[PDB]
RNA sequence: CAUAUAUCCUGAGAGGUGAUGCAUAGCCGAGUGAGGCGAAUUCGGUGAUCCUAUGCUGCCGAGAAAAGCCUCUAGCGAGGAC
RNA sequence: UGCAUCCGGUGAAGCCGCCGAGUGAUCGAGUGGUGGAGGGUGUGGGAGUGAGAAUGCAGGCAUGAGUAGCGAUUAGGCAAGUGAGAACCUUGCCCGCCGAAAGACCAAGGGUUCCUGGGCCAGGCCAGUCCGCCCAGGGUGAGUCGGGACCUAAGGCGAGGCCG
RNA sequence: GUCAACCGAGCGUUGAUCCGAGGAUGUCCGAAUGGGGAAACCCGGCACGAGUGAUGUCGUGUCACCAGGCGCUGAAUAUAUAGGCGUCUGGGGGGAACGCGGGGAAGUGAAACAUCUCAGUACCCGUAGGAAGAGAAAACAAAAUGUGAUUCCGUGAGUAGUGGCGAGCGAAAGCGGAGGAUGGCUAAACCGUAUGCAUGUGAUACCGGGUAGGGGUUGUGUGUGCGGGGUUGUGGGACCUAUCUUUCCGGCUCUACCUGGCUGGAGGGCAGUGAGAAAAUGUUGUGGUUAGCGGAAAUGGCUUGGGAUGGCCUGCCGUAGACGGUGAGAGCCCGGUACGUGAAAACCCGACGUCUGUCUUGAUGGUGUUCCCGAGUAGCAGCGGGCCCGUGGAAUCUGCUGUGAAUCUGCCGGGACCACCCGGUAAGCCUGAAUACUUCCCAGUGACCGAUAGCGGAUUAGUACCGUGAGGGAAUGGUGAAAAGUACCCCG
């Protein structure tokens, strides 16, 4: 749910800063979505994990 | 090329009283090698003596633990096997 | 014993026979020593040294 | 078609055999210790927490798995069984 | 320790004394004994450079003190023997205790403590000729006994796999 | 071999023991990998042998998983895929320090404490290499007609600044040096060629012109692969289009004839195990490393002494008076030192070659126009990180989420931002040297320690011992020059 399958994407780590500034550790998790695809026209589809940036550069093949 | 002799298992006999009472009784002892099974020193005892062997018996002994000024050492631990002659019973003079 | 000069020029055949040969006489004068009736003590060490130089001319030879 | 102390399975135990053997109370010497000979052995009582028993009866709290054994075909088979 | 000189197997340092010396930390190229291989002085350089105490650390040894104690609820005695040495060891005859044990056999655990021969500095809360102590040699024999080559429970690991 | 001798046996001038280089053997455990397992111990399959009257038994190879090539097959299911089968090549673990990329504390200071500091430290994770990372301007700079990849050291400077403007934190430009490679390769526009997928005016269509054929060098598209061509900032390169043009021969640009472009063969160069492509194979270098050898001069006299290597006096060598040993301070006794010498073999450095690629179907300076110059990228917005900069007017760089362009009168930067000038040309990749370190080997050094010191460890040392376990962890050096280690007698 935070590495793409495509092209590997990870999550970002940085703080969380409070009105007081108090800063306290997190995670920038990608926008993973579960995505069936066509791997070839033969019409076989398999489940991968591709980040809706990799959706809209057209990289998965969800035929 | 390894050449694989029959009397490589057995080491060496035994010298003792009990080993002299059982040889009185056409009864001997050997040190075998600790990796060897009674089949084996059966076929080995048989075509190194051209005897007929009826039974082998096994035992493993411990070596002692002994006291020095550098600490404690521990003897070899060795396997012992009482072969046991045939009614045809030519002794092993070898012995 | 026997050097590797003489002993390079037996075939593999009386090679063999010489190495279980020497087996066996290793086999007697480990018993002797066993029962204690035997003096000369380096019989086992020249025993032991032929058998390994008949054993290194088997592996050069098989080797090449 | 069958209700039979019929038939079969299981099964303590009693009896025979194993046992012309082995062992033993003692008797001889011998004295570290070794050896030889060796009688009688029936009949009752008491009696188990042990065996028949993984049995039987009762109860609710409803009380392992697999291997093994037997059987069934699928299937191998000109040799195979005792 | 740089430099310059002096002493030393005809006896340096170190240690123990005598006789002395300085206003002090201290000194004695004054000596006697022990000892056996390195030291002194002047002028500079550098310090892991000076302990009496931190309920300070290590080693050695005092007071308590030849004092407490010598580890249950059974109990030992005599004769003989061995021996340098005997209350404790060996033998014999008595006496006593346990006897659902303080008797016999396994499992876990221990590892040679088991037997023979030898020993009495170390140990045994005393001594010891004795020992579960020390030394050498010897000793453990399985088709049927407990396990493996047979099977699974709880549970463990876990090809691929899912998740991260 | 040694503690560590006491025997018992033997080897050696026919060259032993010993030292160096290369081989053979290398049980079992251990990534452990045929299966299992409480590490070093239990159980197997296959093939070929050994053995038995036959089973039993023995020996040698081989049998783990994953990843990527190649080949066969292609489930549900039709195309097909998943998967299965076989065969090759790789990986797995260990290491003291140094590197890079991530995650990331608290005791502490602020005399309290939360922003802050400690500190991106401790530690953890993934990975290499002999070094790593960075590296060839979408750079600095400020009007100097200026520098010109990166890295590292010294200044700049505890400065400008930053900070509950508290404790504290803290640059850059420029200048001086080490090293130099101001280095190379690509993607696109265009051609040529092959192929996949669609179709085809299926003919007047595609070759450079003119002649003649022909209905496909496909005709057209589109995608991909390969070979040419193109590597740039004063913009550059493709499309064109004139001028000049430094080998020969051959085969192709649908076809033959006169013309311009592709492709092979011979000279001739140019390079090379290199970043710029790669794997090899020979000869040679008193070039190096891994064993060694030689190497001057006092038995000097007297004296003390157990012993001279002490004292006094004589000589000698010195390219050697460094350092140790020998019965006490030794240049001339020994090992050695200065100085010369030595490699069968292995390895490492060079050099010349075979070998490989590569340019020659090429090169020059000119003229006016269309196309290309790295896309889910830059930019913007939201939330963060790090920069002297703690969100502040916050530039440059970067992570996640949305939105999302242009190709040179384009885009980015010059500390908000706008205009003008200046600099550069992102969204592609390689690159040696200067730099950091020492598990290990070699040679030395010390106004460092000398057994409560120095490593915990000069002695059984990570041993004894303690703890179930991670772990903790000691103590013990000196006879004498030589053992000549007290024969023999006496008390016991």
């Amino acid at each position: 749910a935070a590495v793409c399958d495509i092209c590997g994407k990870g999550p970002g780590f940085g703080k969380s800063v409070s009105h007081s500034h108090r800063r306290t550790s997190r995670r920038w998790n990608p926008n993973i979505q579960p995505v069936r695809a066509v791997t070839r026209p033969g019409g076989n589809k398999q489940r991968i994990n591709a980040c809706t940036s990799c959706i809209k550069a057209g990289k998965v093949s969800r035929a | 090329a390894t050449i694989t002799d029959p009397r490589d298992i057995i080491l060496a006999p035994v010298i003792s009283e009990k080993s002299y009472g059982l040889i009185e009784d056409n009864v001997y002892t050997f040190v075998v090698h600790p990796d060897s099974n009674k089949t084996q020193i059966k076929i080995a005892i048989e075509k190194i003596f051209d005897v007929k062997v009826d039974s082998v018996n096994t035992a493993n002994r411990q070596g002692k633990r002994k006291r020095t000024r550098t600490g404690f050492g521990k003897r070899k631990s060795t396997k012992r096997a009482i072969v046991k002659l045939a009614a045809g019973s030519k002794p092993i003079d070898l012995f | 014993g026997t050097t590797p000069g003489e002993l390079r020029e037996l075939t593999d055949d009386e090679l063999k026979d010489k190495l279980r040969e020497s087996k066996e006489e290793l086999f007697n004068l480990r018993f002797q020593m066993a029962t204690g009736q035997l003096s000369n003590n380096r019989r086992l060490r020249t025993v032991r040294q032929e058998i390994a130089r008949v054993y290194t001319v088997l592996r050069e030879r098989e080797l090449g």
